[PDB]
């Protein structure tokens, strides 16, 4: 009876949606094929597959998504994928021409012809759910289709439903691995219509996984099949509380109350652990004691910003596996002792403690092999202001003289509207310069 | 019974069905070699008489099992019993 | 499971005239199953009453046996069973220790099936009304002129109550208990959705009521089979 | 008593709607041309 | 011995009909086939009262199933229970009604009254002395209340002293099955206050408000809302079939709770109701009946009985109870909710004690009360005619019947002030 | 006892009478060559074929309808057809030459010669006949013979019977599509012939239903075929009360009053669903509150009018399938809350619901899959005004210079018949206007 729509927009979120729906696929035991056959498992156990999956009355389960993108190239291989036969038919949107990686083309000229069949699309698929308790949105920020379509998407969404709550995992172009020319206009242009208009964001910057990847999974080549395997286990990882038994289920709407002190500043970082591979691991111990300490290592930040460059500001964490929830509380108290990892004078309590049983499910022919413990670590500190920053040196620089502007231009964005995305940047910036001052 | 012309009244209408079913700029046999594309899920590139009647009730052409065997056997000559739909489409793509 | 699985023997058929005493099964020709009781679990039900399950395994246990004893003294002295003539199902003494009948009730909001949603088929101890069945041939044609008629063992058999006029079948629904997976049993009248004209029949009197003119599906369909071998 | 009743006379006025076969209710006032209908028992 | 008869009429009023006999049968330990296999030797002594002795000694209920169309009683012989109705008594025509209150009563439903006039007075002719007659129908259909009413009329020509009843399910305007739903009740409605000594009120919101909200059930069936308006007859005349310390017929039921002659709309209600994942979790006895009972939403009316207050009200609890414990409750619930048993006539509740509790329950009671509250029901329901009445019309399907203006411009005239005949009746004070 | 006598003119009525005939032979299991299988004869003497058929006393079973028409093409083509030896080989009675698009040549010139022998026919079958409840025409507006005939036909047949009641199913003239070019005139015509002699009149315009097919079948490429099969199964949904037992039964009588407040212009806008595919089929819920929903979506209406332009009089419900009674009330609720349609202020309570058992009917080489329930759109709105004005404009504007009536004053017509005619189609211009509107 809990549920949650998953919205995928954009080139970047699909393949990383590919990524979750898989697992998602693998931890219910649905194979491919449609069936969730079981131990000649029918009538026999409780109904869980509620919170991603829905009964069609005899048989199969349909997956309550729905696919946006302008070019088909992206679709035609997920429609005639391995997973053919369990998306609906017609749920996968396809579009005709690319965004081209502009964001007029993709928010005020081209990104209209389509909007009508999403939203008309998740207005329907919003009445089979009863238990609505939020959406979660898959998009990338450095591409025309991405910020354009995600942002127009996302607005509709704001006054058609309101009150209920959006988590969004965008894809920031890296600090210095980067491959797009014009990705930091959109990017920008994006942030002002999720500013005010998302709750919770994970930053999921690229160039944070490669070195995640390459150092501890001890692996020099990676490809984006591996890094779209972190990402949907956090996502897994995240939401995963809400269906399993846990001695303190934490659900999404228990995040807007406890991580994001005040309306503007709803902007966190995750990181992930323990990562160990198939080869190296039965020989290590993988305790409570030291699981907890690796997760906030810098270096193993799922984003490329320093926390030792800011205070922290609030913390989340969920445990998984066999942790007794005493061991939860003694790798707490030591963390305040560190005196490296400081906290805001005004957040007595800034840790919110949950505890699901279940193992984090390994799907074969990976990376992650099977452990019996992990943690989740999202959290919201005053160091991201950098990130934004470095963005906007950016963009000042290839800005002050009309780099590639007349593309944009043309298309009917208004000159002057940059220098809106300008106001609310840096204003959001200087917002967070006030909050860490001590009192 | 279905050893006279009936056979092939039921593949006139499988054709008008597919080429109904036709996108623009494409032949019929590209569309219903799309569906068994579909359906087929071992890659080999056989299929069975279960498949065959799947992408029959997807097209809309659905009869009763005797008429499904004796269509199947029309193109089955080497009675293996795993019909190539590469054969079957580039037919219906002639036809 | 021991006990429940303990030895059966069914008894032999001579001639293939099914009498009453001959520890006989009960099979469901569409749902090709044979129907299976329980001790342990208990029904809400504040008498004494136990569910039912119709099992697809075809392998002989005591509890999917039944006892077939005259219901009633009647004119039909001799042994052979007549269609209409009042009988009662028995369970093997091995499964319970009191004497078990199987019955039904009326139908209630309070008292509904759990799953079919109709009239329940309770395994209870009452001794009333609620015992009675009798037999009556397939074909719908010649369901006036079997009146009195022999019954023969592998002939289609169908069920229906006494106190209330309800076909016992089974239909493809799930349940759920120790024994594995199996499906509900439960009485009630499968007709033909498609209506008959009989008012004008009586007025213009072509036709009597008695003769019925409503076809009876197949999932009613139940078929009597004695042992293998003598 | 109170309770309610129907009201019975169709050809009469509004020119237009009379006879106009679409449950229509009874006719369309038209007084002023103007909004509500008439507000079976 | 003081038999009765039955008269129920449209498809409506028919699925009703079908499953009472179906209750009926069982209470008297009679099957479908319409012999005797009974249990108790009280169960048999009463038993003349709802059926006719036959050869063969098998026994058909004294009812006369009436309808206009021929699907429905082409419908009910063919199923479950199908052999009890005498087919003699059976009429129907070649023609139907189609919910046209004026098709049911001048041109069509006029011709064939001969034969339902015709079998009707035989049947009352044959019983040694007839209680009176009961008449359930659906006043939204058509006829039911169209041409069933009529029989209604027609039949105080003929016996002036004998007592009437109606189970008319009126319709409410939440949910609608029909846009004529509010042309042909009405019309009927107008015909049953000059004829109908009492009148039954059963709002179908009641019904699936019951049905969802207490019973806990997830997909009711028309099968269920039938049984439970049915189990509420049984109560009516469970008195007069079995011996009991307080018994009361129809009759004195009558006198008890219609406190001026023409104020003869009640509402009514069955308890104790509960879920089948939830009987054994309630202890069942006397005192938590009456919280069930004489609760609101356990009406099978729309309207609110808080929305005024009680002028009359009587209970026949089922179940052998002592007489002690019948008496208290009575007084504390006059005394606690002596706020609606309005005060200027004491203690309007009457008592009734019947020992055959129904089979597989221990307490259970039945409900019959009049109460202002039913006010609303006539003033709601369909009020959009007043403000809809003004443009005259929709006429041309029902003039097709000869009928005029001058018919319901009058009704008003004589129907202007039930309210203000029951509004009066709630604030006077000596 | 009830029976419903089928009468068709004209090409259209021709080839909508053969798909619907071959829809209820299908339904009710007779076989093509009018022999039941001997298996099934147990309720022979009443059974439900009465409704439309009557035993021949030896098996055979005769449908109750006559097909008319001047060009013996289609009249040929059902005799060799594979259902050669179900129709009676006179009831198919067959003109000598075509009128050839000239309403004035098949209403005085060349049907006066035939007409008579429709009468007798007709009589003859309705003889055989014990309750007749009602006939139903189906006929081309646009066509020659189909409205002149048509016309004349129903004229006869009003002082040949008088108060029996009849439903008129036409084709009026597609909105921007067009077949015949002389379409405005034997359109208009037509218009006043039935307008006062018809009771009740259902549009089904072409595009709408080829939209239809369009959005939920998909196949872009369907011919006429694909177009009778959706209007048979429209009458098999309106006439399976009177042949299948349920809850809540629906007779041809039970829609001259719950529908039609008034005499003289009888219209209607009809819609359908759900319409979908096996590709598309099991991967959906198929709930009864989603399909009525789909229901009064303008997108899938059965007629090139857009119902949200003005307000509601009345609509029936008829269901069919394993619908919930319970569930049939609640779906109205959401109707009747959801302010996009508004009812014309009068409507009080426009709804009749009908609930009946048996499921629709599959039939070889369609393309609707197998479904569990089902629900039909009969409502008519002051939306009906598009359809006669637009006709209507074009008569004005092709009449100005007295363009193509050389080919109607002729042939017997005389001059006033247009003048008169266009008047009544100001008396429909100036109609359901006067509570399209605070009076
Ligand atoms: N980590 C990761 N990033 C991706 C992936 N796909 C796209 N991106 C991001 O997308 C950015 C470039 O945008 P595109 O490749 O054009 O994809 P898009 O955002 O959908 O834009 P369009 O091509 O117009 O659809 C890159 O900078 C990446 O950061 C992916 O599979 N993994
Ligand atoms: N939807 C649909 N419309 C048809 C069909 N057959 C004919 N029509 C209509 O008929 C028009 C063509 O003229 P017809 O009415 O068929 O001509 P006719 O009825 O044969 O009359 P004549 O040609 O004079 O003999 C087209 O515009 C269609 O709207 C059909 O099978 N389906
Ligand atoms: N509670 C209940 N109401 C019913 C039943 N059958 C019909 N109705 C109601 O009767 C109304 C329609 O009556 P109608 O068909 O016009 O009566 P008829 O003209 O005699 O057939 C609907 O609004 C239903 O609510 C039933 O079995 N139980
Ligand atoms: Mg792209
Ligand atoms: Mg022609």
């Amino acid at each position: 009876m809990r549920e949650v729509i998953s919205i995928h927009v954009g080139q970047g979120g699909i393949q990383v949606g590919n990524a979750c729906w898989e697992l998602f696929c693998l931890e219910h035991g649905i194979q491919p094929d449609g069936q969730m056959p079981s131990d000649k498992t029918i009538g026999g156990g409780d109904d869980a597959f509620n919170t991603f999956f829905s009964e069609t009355g005899a048989g199969k389960h349909v997956p309550r998504a729905v696919f946006l993108d302008l070019e088909p190239t992206v679709i035609d291989e997920v429609r005639t994928g391995t997973y053919r036969q369990l998306f609906h038919p017609e749920q996968l949107i396809s579009g005709k021409e690319d965004a081209a990686n502009n964001f007029a083309r993709g928010h005020y000229t081209i990104g209209k012809e389509i909007v009508d069949l999403c939203l008309d699309r998740i207005r329907k698929l919003a009445d089979n759910c009863t238990g609505l308790q939020g959406f979660l949105v898959f998009n990338s920020v450095g591409g025309g289709t991405g910020s354009g379509l995600g942002s127009l998407l996302l607005e509709r969404l704001s006054v058609d439903y309101g009150k209920k709550s959006k988590l969004g995992f965008t894809i920031y172009p890296s600090p210095q691995v980067s491959t797009a020319v014009v990705e930091p206009y959109n990017s920008i242009l994006s942030t002002h219509s999720l500013l005010e208009h998302t709750d919770v964001a994970v930053m999921l910057d690229n160039e944070a996984i490669y070195d995640i990847c390459r150092r501890n999974l001890d692996i020099e080549r990676p490809t984006y099949t591996n890094l779209n395997r972190l990402i949907a286990q956090v996502i897994s990882s995240l939401t995963a509380s809400l269906r399993f038994d846990g001695a303190l289920n934490v659900d999404i709407t228990e995040f807007q109350t406890n991580l994001v002190p005040y309306p503007r500043i709803h902007f966190m970082l995750s990181s992930y652990a323990p990562i160990i591979s198939a080869e190296k691991a039965y020989h290590e111990q993988l305790s409570v004691a030291e699981i907890t300490n690796s997760a906030f290592e810098p270096a193993n930040m799922m984003a490329k910003c320093d926390p030792r460059h800011g205070k922290y500001m609030a913390c989340s964490m969920m445990y998984r596996g066999d942790v007794v929830p005493k061991d939860v509380n003694a790798s707490i108290a030591t963390i305040k002792t560190k005196r490296t990892i400081q906290f805001v004078d005004w957040c007595p309590t800034g840790f919110k403690v949950g505890i699901n049983y279940q193992p984090p499910t390994v799907v074969p022919g990976g990376d992650l092999a099977k452990v019996m413990r992990a943690v989740c670590m999202i959290s919201n500190s005053t160091a991201i202001a950098e990130v934004f920053s470095r963005l906007d040196h950016k963009f000042d620089l290839m800005y002050a003289k009309r780099a590639f502007v007349h593309w944009y231009v043309g298309e009917g964005m208004e000159e002057g509207e940059f220098s809106e995305a300008r106001e609310d940047l840096a204003a959001l910036e200087k917002d967070y310069e006030e909050v860490g001052i001590e009192t | 019974y279905v050893s006279p012309e009936r056979l092939n009244d039921l593949e006139l209408i499988l054709y008008e069905k597919i080429r109904q079913k036709t996108l623009p700029g494409e032949d019929e046999g590209r569309t219903v070699y799309r569906a068994f594309k579909y359906f087929d899920i071992a890659e080999k590139g056989v299929i069975d008489i279960s498949q065959f009647k799947a992408a029959l009730e997807k097209f809309g052409c659905v009869f009763d099992d005797k008429e499904i065997h004796a269509l199947f056997s029309k193109f089955d000559v080497n009675r293996s019993g795993k019909i190539c739909y590469d054969e079957f489409c580039g037919n219906f793509a002639r036809l | 499971l021991k006990r429940s699985l303990g030895g059966v023997n069914l008894s032999y058929a001579n001639e293939g005239l099914v009498k009453f005493g001959y520890t006989v099964m009960i099979e469901s020709d569409f749902m090709n199953a044979v129907v299976a009781s329980n001790i342990w679990d208990k029904i809400t039900g504040t008498e004494e009453a136990y569910g039912v399950t119709v099992t697809s395994q075809k392998e002989p246990i005591v509890r999917t046996a039944f006892q077939l004893l005259r219901y009633e003294q009647d004119q039909y002295q001799d042994d052979v069973i007549h269609y209409g003539q009042n009988f009662k199902i028995a369970v093997i003494s091995r499964l319970s220790e009191k004497p078990l009948y199987l019955t039904s009730s009326h139908i209630t909001p309070q008292k509904c099936a759990k799953f079919s949603r109709k009239q329940e088929v309770s395994i209870s101890t009452n001794e009333g009304i609620n015992s009675a069945w009798c037999f009556e041939y397939m074909d719908p044609k010649l369901r006036y002129e079997m009146k009195g008629q022999p019954v023969r063992s592998g002939e289609p058999v169908l069920i229906k109550h006494i106190p209330t006029c309800q076909w016992l079948a089974t239909d493809n629904v799930q349940y759920n208990n120790e024994f594995g997976q199996e499906f509900e049993v439960f009485c009630n009248s499968y007709q033909c959705h498609n209506k008959t004209q009989n008012l004008i029949a009586e007025k213009v009197g072509r036709k009597t009521i008695e003769t019925p003119m409503r076809n009876q599906t197949n999932q009613n369909t139940f078929r009597i089979v004695t042992a293998l071998y003598p | 008593r109170l309770q309610y009743l129907g009201d019975k006379k169709s050809q009469k006025s509004a020119a237009f709607f009379r006879d106009t076969r679409v449950s229509s209710c009874s006719y369309i006032s038209l007084k002023g041309g103007v909004p509500r209908a008439i507000p079976y028992y | 011995m003081r038999e009765i008869v039955h008269i129920q009429g449209g498809q409506c009023g028919n699925q009703i009909g079908a499953k009472f006999w179906e209750v009926i049968s069982d209470e008297h330990g009679i099957d479908p086939t319409g012999t005797y296999h009974g249990d108790s030797d009280l169960q048999l002594e009463r038993i003349n009262v709802y059926y006719n002795e036959a050869t063969g000694g098998r026994y058909v209920p004294r009812a006369i199933l009436m309808d206009l169309e021929p699907g429905t009683m082409d419908s009910v012989r063919a199923g479950p229970f199908g052999q009890l109705f005498r087919p003699d008594n059976f009429v129907f025509g070649q023609t139907g009604a189609g919910n046209n209150w004026a098709k049911g009563h001048y041109t069509e439903g006029a011709e064939l009254i001969d034969s339902v006039l015709d079998v009707v007075r035989k049947e009352a002719e044959g019983c040694d002395c007839l209680q009176g007659f009961q008449i359930t129908h659906s006043l939204g259909g058509g006829t039911g209340s169209g041409m069933g009413t009529l029989l209604i009329s027609k039949v105080r020509e003929e016996y002036p002293d004998r007592i009437m009843e109606t189970f008319s399910v009126v319709p409410s305007p939440k949910v609608s099955d029909t846009v004529v739903e509010p042309y042909n009740a009405t019309l009927s409605v107008h015909q049953l206050v000059e004829n109908a000594d009492e009148c039954m009120v059963i709002d179908n919101e009641a019904l699936y408000d019951i049905c969802f909200r207490t019973l806990k059930l997830t997909t009711p069936t028309y099968g269920d809302l039938n049984h439970l308006v049915s189990a509420a007859m049984s109560g009516v005349t469970c008195c007069l079939r079995f011996p009991g310390q307080l018994n009361s017929d129809l009759r004195k039921l009558a006198v008890n709770l219609i406190p001026f002659p023409r104020l003869h709309f009640f509402m009514i209600g069955f308890a104790p109701l509960t879920s089948r994942g939830s009987q054994q979790y309630r202890a069942l006895t006397v005192p938590e009946l009456t919280q069930q009972m004489f609760d609101a939403k356990n009406m099978m009316c729309a309207a609110d009985p808080r929305h005024g207050r009680y002028l009359t009200a009587s209970a026949l609890f089922r179940g052998r109870m002592s007489t002690k414990e019948v008496d208290e409750q009575m007084l504390n619930v006059q005394n606690k909710n002596s706020s609606y048993f309005v005060e200027w006539i004491p203690n309007n509740i009457k008592s009734s004690i019947c020992d055959i509790p129904p089979k597989g329950l221990k307490m259970a009671v039945t409900f019959v009360g009049n109460s202002t509250a039913i006010q609303e029901m006539f003033k709601r329901v369909a009020e959009q005619f007043t403000a809809m009445f003004r443009r005259k019309a929709f006429l041309h399907w029902y003039t097709g019947e000869g009928m005029d203006e001058m018919e319901f411009t009058e009704a008003e005239s004589n129907m202007n002030d039930l309210v203000s005949e029951y509004q009066q009746y709630q604030d006077a004070t000596a």
